[PDB]
């Protein structure tokens, strides 16, 4: 009973724009490595940090761009929050 | 409670015997509206709200919740 490795829900953080962004660019999914598509907007934030972020409160997040499943640092920061 | 998004959909129907519950992604902050099915072994699977089987499966799950038999 297998499912595609690209079908798992992915953790995100919302911002002041109209679209949330991915927390990192990869995660385990259905026994394999779910890598988001190259060029996906992401935050350079580890899942373990995201797990314990206080909901609702605004943080400053490091912006990035996915390449080969890694959120590459864009040396820019923006307001982010857990909870859409 | 809305802290995930679906980036792709499954491209095959899930037999309803495998399905336990579902949640809808309606937030415009996600790339697309989605349905997340939770299976009987706690897998979370993103699915297209526009496919009949997805809509039929939500209907069937809602009917079970509404008419349990002791």
């Amino acid at each position: 009973y297998d499912y595609g490795t690209d079908t798992c829900p992915f953790p995100v953080l919302a911002n002041k724009t109209n679209k949330a962004k991915a927390v990192g660019c990869h995660q385990k999914c259905n026994g394999g490595d779910q890598k988001l598509t190259d060029g996906t907007a992401c935050y350079v934030v580890e899942r373990k940090v995201w797990d314990r972020m206080t909901p609702m409160l605004w943080y400053e997040c490091p912006l990035g761009e996915c390449k080969n499943g890694v959120c590459e640092d864009l040396r820019k920061k923006e307001d982010c929050r857990k909870g859409n | 409670a809305a802290v995930t998004c679906c980036y792709n959909f499954t491209n095959r129907k899930i037999s309803v015997q495998r399905l336990a519950s579902y949640r809808r992604i309606t937030s415009s902050k996600c790339p697309k509206e989605a349905v997340i099915f939770k299976t009987i072994v706690a897998k979370e699977i993103c699915a297209d709200p526009k496919q009949k089987w997805v809509q039929d499966s939500m209907d069937h799950l809602d009917k079970q919740t509404q008419t349990p038999k002791t």
